[PDB]
């Protein structure tokens, strides 16, 4: 869904900013010039890496660096919070499951189709899922994402199949209309609170875990990340928040899943051990693989555009009707009587 | 009668329907349609500020009835329309006619022989719209279609200042600040009170042991009965030298003096069950394409929100309460969390008071009386679970058939859901018809039962999952439902689904929740995430050290020998002389316990391991739940028992078995598991599942391999990123993270250079 | 034989009808016609190629051992105890109704005894049985010397690396292993000329008197007598002592009144409990309440008034998977050495594991399945005189190391604790683990607990437990081994195995191995020996989740583990097996494959499917040693199962149709009275578990060829069960259909359960259509009523012109099977209860038609079905139908 949260000191803001160069180290993880906060983080994670794929430093996302992230210092006492990803999707984003044969079977999750191909007949060396990502900016940086998506079904020809209307979307329950709205009530808001804690030592810095001091005043020093908190403000930092966004201005038609094949999903190379540690064999095996994810069943569904609304589907064991159009003369039958 | 071209296809948000294909004698398809017109002003219909919900609801459905038209008509096997089925307007409508034996008279040119009646409750069916249609796999012509009230579609579209999020947005004019709604002061040793804590081993047995050290021993816990009629003589878990801060007054959780117009659902359980317009229906009904007759109704059934909560687990009456009780309870209340397994103040969707019950008080059982002997006794319940407007239809959509019957797997939620509030299906009802379709019945169960069975060999993923459960129903999973379908021979169900709470099975010491807030506010309901989050510095040694035991080291000058905080390099040795002062002597007994004097301590991995609700390789056995999660927080699908699902009884009956301890006696020997009583049946519901799957087929951190190949959505990079000196690191892996060094000055420094 | 056989009692089978009615005079005293006195009774019984056979033994029976001379063991012939159990063939003589008629009857006689067996048996002693009300408490026995005290002495452990290199326990990390358990307090020990006590101490750490079988006598019966008075309507306290006797007599232990009769006679009595029948042989091997040390293989041919003799276990080698397994075994059941003098026990005289707790046994094509529990069997210091393992049992932990490769062949080949202790408590870092972590000056070197210095001097005599433990020691590790609960702390957590404690044995048995078997037995002067090369071995512990309150993360041990068990042992450390069965699946096999076969038993906590190769008779294997031997396969109980009461257990049939096994508890087999002597009220009802097979079975197609899964099996307790009625019989008549037979009062009543989707139910207006046969042998048959038979209206005579079936001839229509399925309308009884009309020609112009019809196994009755030759007379209707035309 796209939607892990990230820790933030500081703001793209007059004065507030974070540098991408000279203030970030990915070469010395022993000091602080590392930036790994040591409190209030994910679990599992590194939040300086899920910033650097997010691209709120450096113009990994945007035509200009944003300037928007975490810093450790060993001059003063300091402020955080967690942000969201700048993304609106949701765990309960679930449509239509549809069955493909005897076997397979899939859904749609928010921007994804997944499939869960083998579990009905297990196999070693088969990692079990496909996923298939829509592609469309105007759908993915929407405010309620999900109203876009009209359904998913199967088609005779083999695959499932979804449809999109991207002018679906609505307006929050209300446009500010007097006052700085700081607190949008969104799908992707939440009360996160104020983190204050002590100067990081400048050498040896991980050797004790990083010490948190009385943040019961401490919003009054980080105003510009209180502001931060609503998605819209992250978006509009990030150049998405307005027209700015570009592409299709209407563009509403029909998704369909990536190809597949019996080797499709085949990782049995990456799979088991001779040498090393599991993961390390697997991560060799995907370097190679980076341009190339569609015989892992990883990737991007292909689209095509309709004229009009999409409003939604029927469906027949011969064809599918959008909008309820889409009927034929049956050909193959006029002769018999 | 005839097809009007007026009405256009749609698609429902809840469950994603809009057409079923017809299979067998007669192909073909049904499908949902709705009016096109623009301008739906339901503003229009103006509340009142001194009246309830109902006659609004009223008011909203007969404007509907006049702004709207809803039809369900049927298509041949290319797409072409045959007739409309506006079930607000057909004409003369009728059940079908039966011989002696139930069945319907029939001759397919003719149709369906009609009475020329209508079925019952037919004055109140005809507002209600059609969300879900399903075929008989064993029956000729025969149908089903489940109906709901036109506000279970447009609810996002009624006015805002009764559809209101379960938080206020508040007008800022200060400033915004988030820690304002927070409770946060910290619980102190009581000035008048301090000698009641837990006495030390005045001597210790010798269990045939021999060594001896200078530190001080074990704390003893004792509970027993006595002869009074309404005391214990012994209670030492009720203990309570701690107690909350004064800060303009008490801090504690008190609904009436934080929600000044506190969040209530749209009906009661208790009001959607009565007015029975207001409740979900499910209709038969028999079609044919070509006929004179070609369609008629057979039965009608409501989805009575009864048959779902009378069906609860006894538990669920005492949401406030968990198998725990007296330490637990008590510990929460001083943390400012949620006592029990299920308040309304992280989930008051399933309460007919929303918010303006969000507190701990009065959990149905004796607490807060002036000693310890006295609290810990059942009493009556102040809050039992139920099943509101919002929860109830997001407990309606996703049918199936299976023999003589047809389900409800309930919805996504997204009838119902806001940015605030969190309905899901909870659970399956079933309608079973009889006497050859001449009658019916209708139920409903919740899937913490049916998932009952879930052990480790059920999967092909990772092991361990917080999806376990025993004789207590208080781990409550609920979905967002996909669907369920045949894959070939297999019924199949899919979806989303909540695990129990994983972050907050770690445990802060009681003093430190000012430098703490979002640990603290992630369990008020304030901050709504269920991901794990780095804090170890302020964790206690154990999750599950008594209340009475903490005050051993209030100035830390001793680093807390019994209680302190979970830094993991400064763990008490146990060697191997060091045991026999710490746990090699200090004998439990059938009254006695013990606290020990060790440090106890480890990171989020060994804190989930030992308390979490893990699953293992056989059912009922998870001793320990923490709290359910706010939404769904796992993938879900499933491979279920079609021939169970059909075999097992209407009425599931609970015992004694399922009851928690009546008094704290009975507490402390507690029976950990039980036989079925002679007239009870709930031990059959458990084994509905035979397979699930949650995720890849991938073991340890292969699994993390995984979760950095795949790209992220907003830019199309893998959080890998290899794919292009000073380059940036991944995020979930650790390989090429730091840098490489062999593991043989570890631990035990033994077995690594080949095992 | 379209009937099912009834035991009504001790002395009666009677032959009852698929419609749950008894053939008229078919009910026999088999013990009667086996010219066998009143105080015999029938133990087991078989069909094979449709003949009868019955083990019967004698509640008379008394055996004797006298270690001087050597016909050792024999029947006390004096008064009238001269009374060997037989093995009875019985066939059918009449074609019309049931007249069992004596064909061939075979003596179990005493084991031949050979010196070097005597010298071990002279000193052989037995632990008293487990029963019902033996409690975790009662097994417990108190901890014995630790390694360095046996070796080294008291003294220290600054000495212990200094010294171990001096006792060949070189690089041994394990001064505190333990040596074993004390036979001076706990449970009785006693020889095969004693008797076992009525009384079992409720903690044997404190309160048994072990083998000190003197002062039993003299001191501690008087205290257990006066604490636990036996009931006699007294009531006393049972501070320290269970009273178990009627429990006892229950599991077939014999009694001249209130004392029980020497060991010998009860190990006889049960080791004649079980028998399976092949074109060659009777097999008869003992019950799974007793250790049994010999089995019969009886030869068929065996002329009218011969002897047969029981072959020795301990004469008998099984594989146990691989070589160390076996070792593992016989290391611990003594000590062997060229040096010591009077020091005998079973492996210092080069026998096997001489004891097993028997499952039962089973015949598929001519092949004998057994399986059951190794019987714990260890040496014991029985010295006189400074001895520091006297009046201990030598026993220790034989559990797999932490840092063991994984792997099953790994794990059961490891070297740990191989010929001596090695077990015990370890804190490494902060860590705890009652295994050793290891298994560097070199390699670790165990050793058996018996000082060098007294090598010469020391009497180490062998002992039989009554349960699978070989270790009774009240430690940590003892609770752990026992209840599967030592883990590694790798990537995966396989669980660390015992070879000594808790292990399951199982084999497949050829004709040729039952001929040396035969051979073994008649052996002239000293011990020949068999090889079973068709078995393996399995670690099978009881449940954990079958206790409560083991502390990890005061170690909890055997006298202080807490009990839950649901299955009607009050213990939950002692794992336990009943009703092994065998059966060919239906399901075909892919062409030029035979046959598939397995077997299941019943065992605390989950059903045990064995797997078979039926294209050798051999034990299912696959290529890799990784994955575990694929001839066994678990599957756990759920709470409905693991509540079913297994010493209630009365009989498992199987039925070949469909491929399912019937599991039969019936609770009249609970004991009078508890171990406090309070009536046992719950001794109504009973309950049927069914088992069915579970995966990918061998030989399907090409792929099934080969197998690396193991085939299982699943127990479901079906919904056929009662705590309100006695059990007469229950008829399997169909996967859809059982039968149940069952007095309210004391008349038999006919109930029908329904299988509905897994689940069977009483369906009541079906029992009262079965029930109402009038005193006929088969339901009525009302025209009016959906009965039994459905229900069956005629076509009017008017039917014949309307259709112009006039036109046809009698012999056209009666040669038309679906025109004349056009003379009737059926409506069924129940879904897919199918019926057909018989024609008959009556005149040229005139036939007759009778319905044929199922019942509920799923076969056609008609006007002239039998049952046994006796024809049923049901009562089916004839119609004639007339006006057809003569060409
Ligand atoms: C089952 C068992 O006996 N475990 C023992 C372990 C085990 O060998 C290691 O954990 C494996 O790595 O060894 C212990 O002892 C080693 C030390 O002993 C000290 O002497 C103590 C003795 O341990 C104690 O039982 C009685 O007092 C003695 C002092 O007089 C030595 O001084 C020290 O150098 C070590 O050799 C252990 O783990 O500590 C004991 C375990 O029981
Ligand atoms: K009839």
């Amino acid at each position: 869904l796209g939607t892990i949260p990230v820790l933030i000191n500081k703001s793209g803001d007059s004065n507030d900013q974070f540098n991408k160069d000279s203030e970030q180290k990915w070469d010395k993880t022993e000091t602080n010039e590392g930036n790994l906060p040591g409190f209030g983080e994910v679990n599992g994670l590194y939040n300086a890496a899920l910033l650097h794929t997010y691209g709120f430093f450096g113009t990994n996302t945007n035509s200009t660096d944003p300037k928007i992230g975490f810093k450790a210092d060993s001059s003063s006492s300091s402020s955080s919070t967690l942000v969201g990803s700048g993304l609106n999707w949701t765990s309960q984003d679930v449509g239509n499951l549809v069955v493909i044969n005897d076997t397979s079977f899939g859904f749609q999750l928010g921007g994804w189709f997944i499939t869960f191909t083998d579990f009905i007949r297990p196999r070693t060396g088969y990692l079990g899922i496909t996923l298939s990502s829509l592609q469309d900016q105007t759908i993915i940086w929407a405010d309620q994402p999900w109203t876009s998506f009209k359904g998913s079904y199967l088609d005779s020809d083999g695959t499932p199949k979804s449809l999109w209307d991207p002018t679906a979307l609505k307006s929050l329950p209300n446009s500010s209309t007097t006052y700085d709205t700081n607190p949008t009530l969104s799908p992707s808001f939440q009360l996160y609170q104020p983190n204050k804690v002590k100067a990081y030592q400048t050498t040896n810095t991980y050797n004790k875990l990083i010490e948190p001091v009385d943040a019961t005043s401490a919003a009054t020093n980080m105003t510009s990340l209180l502001k931060l908190l609503t998605t819209k403000n992250i978006k509009a930092k990030l150049g998405k928040g307005t027209a700015s966004s570009q592409g299709n201005n209407n563009g509403g038609g029909v998704s369909q899943t990536i190809n597949t094949i019996t080797t499709t999903g085949n990782i049995s190379e990456g799979l088991k051990e001779e040498t090393s540690i599991q993961a390390e064999t697997l991560k060799k095996f995907f370097d190679s693989k980076q341009n190339n994810k569609s015989e892992i069943g990883i990737g991007d569904s292909t689209f095509t555009k309709m004229d009009g609304k999409l409003t939604g589907v029927v469906s027949t064991p011969l064809v599918n009707l959008i909008n309820g159009q889409g009927a034929t003369s049956d050909s193959d039958t006029e002769k018999i009587s | 009668q005839a097809v009007d071209e007026t009405l256009t296809p749609w698609t429902w948000n809840n469950n994603n329907f809009s057409s079923l294909k017809i299979t067998g004698e007669n192909p073909g398809s049904f499908g949902l349609v709705r009016s096109q017109n623009d301008n739906l002003n339901i503003s229009s219909v103006t509340k009142n500020s001194s009246d309830d919900n109902l006659k609004y609801l009223n008011a909203v459905e007969k404007y509907l009835d006049g702004q709207q038209n809803f039809a369900i008509r049927r298509y041949d096997n290319n797409g072409r329309a045959l007739y409309d089925i506006n079930l607000a307007k057909m004409e003369n409508p009728s059940t079908v006619q039966r011989g002696l034996n139930g069945e319907p008279i029939f001759d397919p040119f003719k149709g369906f022989g009609l009475t020329g009646n209508a079925p019952t409750d037919w004055n109140e069916i005809k507002g209600k719209v059609p969300v879900e249609v399903v075929q008989s796999p064993h029956s000729p012509n025969l149908y089903f279609v489940l109906l709901v009230p036109k506000v279970a579609l447009e609810y996002h579209n009624l006015n805002n200042q009764v559809v209101k999020e379960s938080l206020e947005v508040k007008a800022t004019q200060s400033s915004f600040n988030p820690t304002q709604r927070l409770q946060k002061d910290s619980p102190v040793k009581d000035s008048s009170k301090q000698g009641e804590k837990l006495s030390e081993t005045t001597a210790s047995s010798m269990s045939s042991g021999m060594a001896t050290s200078t530190r001080a021993k074990a704390l003893k816990v004792e509970v027993e009965r006595g002869s009074q009629s309404d005391s214990l003589l012994k209670n030492d878990f009720a203990k309570k030298p701690l107690k909350h801060k004064n800060s303009s007054g008490e801090v504690k959780l008190e609904a009436e003096k934080e929600f000044t117009e506190a969040w209530k659902p749209l009906l009661t359980t208790d009001q959607i069950a009565r007015e029975k317009g207001m409740g979900a229906t499910v209709v038969s009904f028999y079609d044919a394409p070509y006929s004179e007759n070609h369609t008629a109704f057979g039965l009608v059934d409501h989805i009575d929100p009864k048959k779902m909560v009378e069906n609860y687990p006894p538990s669920w009456k005492t949401p406030k309460w968990n198998h725990h009780g007296i330490w637990d309870y008590n510990a929460r209340n001083l943390l400012l969390q949620t006592t029990g397994f299920f308040n309304p103040r992280r989930h008051p969707e399933w309460f007919d008071e929303g918010q303006a019950k969000a507190d701990n008080t009065s959990p149905g059982f004796k607490v807060g009386d002036t000693d310890h002997k006295k609290d810990g006794f059942k009493k009556n319940s102040s809050s039992p679970i139920a099943l509101p407007f919002e929860a109830y239809f997001a407990n309606i959509g996703n049918m199936v058939a299976i023999g003589n019957s047809v389900f409800i797997f309930g919805g996504n939620g997204h009838a119902t859901k806001m940015f605030t509030t969190n309905p899901l299906s909870i659970g399956v009802f079933r309608i079973k018809y009889t006497d050859n379709f001449s009658k019916s019945s209708v139920t409903g169960w919740p899937y913490a039962v049916l998932f009952g069975g879930l052990i480790n060999p059920q999967t092909n993923g990772l092991k361990d999952l917080p999806l376990g459960t025993n004789r207590w129903f208080e781990y409550v999973p609920r979905m967002a439902v996909s669907g369920v379908k045949w894959v070939g021979n297999q019924l199949v169900l899919a979806g989303t689904l909540t695990m129990g709470d994983t972050a907050t099975v770690p445990r802060l010491k009681y003093d430190q929740l000012e430098k703490h807030l979002n640990l603290v506010a992630q369990g008020q309901g304030l901050l709504r995430e269920d991901l794990q989050i780095f804090t170890p510095y302020g964790w206690a040694n154990r999750p599950d050290i008594p209340v009475g035991a903490w005050l051993q080291d209030e100035m830390g000058s001793k680093f807390g020998p019994h209680y302190f905080l979970n830094n993991p390099d400064i763990q008490d040795n146990v060697n191997n002389d060091t045991v026999e002062a710490l746990i090699s002597s200090y004998k439990n007994t059938d009254k006695l316990k013990h606290v020990y004097p060790y440090r106890y301590s480890g990171l989020y991995a060994w804190q989930l391991f030992n308390w979490s609700n893990k699953l293992t390789n056989t059912p009922l056995s998870a001793n320990f739940v923490n709290e359910n999660s706010y939404a769904p927080n796992s993938l879900f699908a499933a491979i279920l028992n079609e021939d169970l699902l059909t075999g097992l009884s209407d009425k599931i009956f609970y015992g004694k078995e399922n009851e928690f301890a009546e008094n704290e006696a009975d507490r402390f020997n507690q029976l950990l598991s039980l036989n079925p009583n002679p007239n009870t049946n709930w031990a059959r519901y458990l084994n509905v599942v035979q397979r699930f799957t949650t995720g890849p087929n991938l073991d340890s951190s292969t699994f993390d391999q995984f979760l950095d190949f795949l790209p992220w959505i907003g830019n199309g990079k893998p959080f890998s990123n290899s794919p292009s000196s000073s380059t940036p690191l991944p995020t979930f892996s650790n390989i090429n993270v730091g840098v490489k060094s062999m593991i043989t000055q570890h631990l035990n420094k033994e077995n690594t250079r080949w095992v | 034989a379209n009937t099912f056989l009834v035991k009504e009692d001790s002395k009666n089978v009677t032959a009852y009808t698929p419609f749950a009615t008894p053939i008229t005079d078919s009910k026999s005293d088999l013990v009667s016609l086996a010219q066998l006195d009143s105080s015999y009774q029938i133990a087991d019984q078989t069909i094979h190629n449709t003949n009868l056979f019955v083990l019967f033994k004698s509640r008379d029976v008394k055996v004797k051992y006298e270690s001087s001379g050597s016909n050792n063991i024999s029947f006390d012939s004096t008064s009238q105890g001269e009374k060997p159990s037989y093995v009875v063939e019985f066939t059918n003589s009449t074609n019309i109704g049931i007249k069992w008629t004596m064909v061939k009857k075979y003596q179990l006689d005493v084991p031949n005894v050979s010196s070097d067996m005597n010298q071990v048996l002279k000193n052989l002693i037995l632990e008293q049985p487990l029963t019902k009300y033996t409690l975790n408490s009662s097994l417990a026995k108190e901890k014995g010397k630790t390694q360095r005290e046996v070796h080294l002495g008291s003294g220290q452990a600054n000495q212990w690396t200094s010294q171990r290199n001096q006792h060949d326990l070189n690089n041994n990390p394990s001064p505190n292993a333990s040596t074993g358990f004390k036979l001076t307090t706990g449970n009785a020990y006693r020889k095969l000329s004693e008797s076992w006590p009525i009384y079992e101490p409720i903690d044997g750490t404190k309160q048994g008197k072990g083998k000190d079988s003197s002062g039993w006598s003299s001191t501690e019966e008087n205290e257990a007598k006066n604490d636990a008075p036996s009931v006699s309507g007294s009531s006393g306290t049972f501070n320290k002592y269970l009273n178990t006797k009627q429990a006892l007599e229950s599991i077939g232990i014999l009694f001249d009144d209130q004392t029980p009769r020497n060991v010998i006679t009860q190990l006889y009595y049960a080791s004649t409990s079980k028998l399976a029948v092949t074109n060659n042989h009777i097999v008869v091997m003992g019950n799974s309440f007793l250790p049994s040390m010999w089995y019969w293989v009886v030869e068929r041919s065996a002329q009218e008034n011969a002897s047969n003799k029981p072959t020795w276990f301990a004469n008998t080698n099984l594989d146990w998977g691989e070589d160390k397994q076996k070792q593992f075994v016989e290391n611990q059941l003594g000590y062997k050495e060229t040096t010591s003098t009077n020091s005998h026990n079973f492996h210092s005289k080069s026998f096997t594991q001489p004891a097993y707790l028997i499952s039962g046994i089973d015949s598929v094509n001519d092949q004998i399945i057994f399986s059951g529990f190794k019987a714990g069997s260890v040496g014991y210091d029985s010295s006189s005189s400074s001895s520091s393992t006297k009046d201990q049992a030598l026993a220790w932990s034989t559990t797999t190391s932490l840092d063991s490769k994984t792997g099953y062949k790994d794990l059961v080949t490891n070297d740990t604790g191989l010929n001596g202790p090695i077990n015990g408590s370890f804190s490494i870092q902060d860590t705890f683990s009652f295994v050793v972590p290891y298994s560097t000056t070199g390699p670790i070197k165990t050793a058996y607990p018996v000082k060098k210095d007294q090598k010469s001097t020391v009497k180490i005599n062998s002992l039989i437990n009554a349960t699978p433990l070989n270790s009774y020691g009240d430690e940590g590790i003892g609770v752990f081994d026992a209840l599967g609960l030592n883990y590694n702390f790798k990537s995966n957590q396989e669980r660390l195995p015992s070879r000594t404690d808790q292990i399951f044995v199982y084999g497949i048995v050829s004709p040729n191995e039952l001929r040396s078997a035969k051979s073994s037995a008649d052996s002239t002067g000293s011990d020949t020996k068999v090889n079973w090369s068709n078995t393996q071995s399995r670690y099978l512990p009881v449940p954990y989740n079958y206790s409560e309150g083991i502390i990890d993360a005061s170690v909890t041990t055997f006298s202080g583990l807490k009990s839950i068990a649901p299955d009607g042992f009050a213990n939950s450390i002692a794992n336990f097996s009943v009703g092994l069965k065998a059966g060919i699946d239906p399901n075909p096999v892919m062409s030029g494959k035979k046959a598939n076969y397995g077997a299941v038993v019943l065992t605390r906590g989950g059903v045990v499917r064995l797997n078979f190769n039926p294209g050798n008779d051999s034990l299912l294997s696959t290529t890799d040693n990784n994955i575990a031997p694929i001839s066994f396969s678990f599957t756990p109980f759920t709470a409905a199962e693991s509540a079913v009461d297994l010493t209630t257990f009365k009989e498992v049939t199987y039925n070949q149709e469909s491929g399912l096994w019937s599991y039969i508890f019936d609770s009249s087999l609970k004991p009078s009275h508890d171990g406090k002597q309070t009536p046992v009220t719950d001794n109504m009802g009973f309950s049927v578990i069914t088992v069915s097979r579970t995966g990918i079975e061998l030989n399907q197609d090409q792929a099934t060829t080969t197998l690396d899964v193991a085939p299982s099996a699943l127990a479901v307790q079906s919904g056929i069960q009662s705590t309100t009625q006695t059990l007469t019989g229950v008829l399997p008549l169909s996967e859809e259909f059982s039968a149940v037979i069952a007095k309210d009062s004391d008349q038999n009543k006919i109930d029908i359960y329904k299988n509905n989707n897994g689940l069977f139910e009483i369906d009541t207006q079906l029992s009262n259509s079965v029930a109402t046969n009038n005193g006929g042998l088969a339901p009525s048959y009302t025209e009016n009523r959906v009965d039994a038979w459905g229900k069956v209206e005629f076509a009017d005579n008017s039917v014949l012109q309307a259709r112009n079936l006039v036109d046809k001839t009698v012999d056209e229509i009666i040669n038309t099977p679906e025109i004349l399925n056009s003379f009737f309308r059926f409506t069924p009884a129940f879904e897919d209860q199918k019926a057909t009309l018989v024609a008959t020609k009556q005149s040229d112009t005139s036939l007759s038609v009778s319905p044929r019809i199922q019942f509920l196994d799923g076969n056609f009755y008609d006007l002239n079905s039998t049952i046994a030759g006796v024809p049923l007379n049901i009562g089916f209707p004839s119609r004639v139908f007339a006006g057809f035309a003569a060409l």
